[PDB]
């Protein structure tokens, strides 16, 4: 409610 | 010091965040021991379901609930904090 | 040289082939590890129900929550990944 | 059941 993706990297 | 590269929360999480991963820092010195320690007051002070990662080289992809979301580094540390269930 | 260790694991070994097979695949491919981390847990959401959640790195530490019966932590050579369902 | 907290050190 709601949801949401990511990315992360170094 | 706290350079935020990515964040999806209120900026008072984003501190309460910050400083517990300061904390969880200084007082130890095992990644999983700090990801531990930040990861469980999260969920005792936000409610679960937290998740912490804290390396030096990781890549990931994860879903979040929204404004609860937070990928920053610490020093030579990342430290990727967020919540999900 | 791709030689895969479960250190970890709840999972079917069934589910917990797959995981090694589709890191493989995303190791040998893609060269960021946010890349191999995304390829993985779009894999699972579409063949496995959301809400899944991957880590690829080197030098990391993680505390998680996870279903029941969703989670592993292995290395493929020299690399470790982070692989398990929450929400 | 359902929910299992768990830790992992490289």
């Amino acid at each position: 409610v709601g949801m949401h993706s990511k990315g992360t990297q170094t | 010091k706290a350079v935020i590269k990515n964040a999806d929360m209120s900026e008072e999480m984003q501190q309460d965040s910050v400083e517990c991963a300061t904390q969880a820092l200084e007082k130890y010195n095992i990644e999983k021991d700090i990801a531990a320690h930040i990861k469980k007051e999260f969920d005792k002070k936000y409610n679960p379901t937290w998740h912490c990662i804290v390396g030096r080289n990781f890549g990931s992809y994860v879903t979040h609930e929204t404004k609860h979301f937070i990928y920053f580094y610490l020093g030579q540390v990342a430290i990727l904090l967020f919540k999900s269930g």
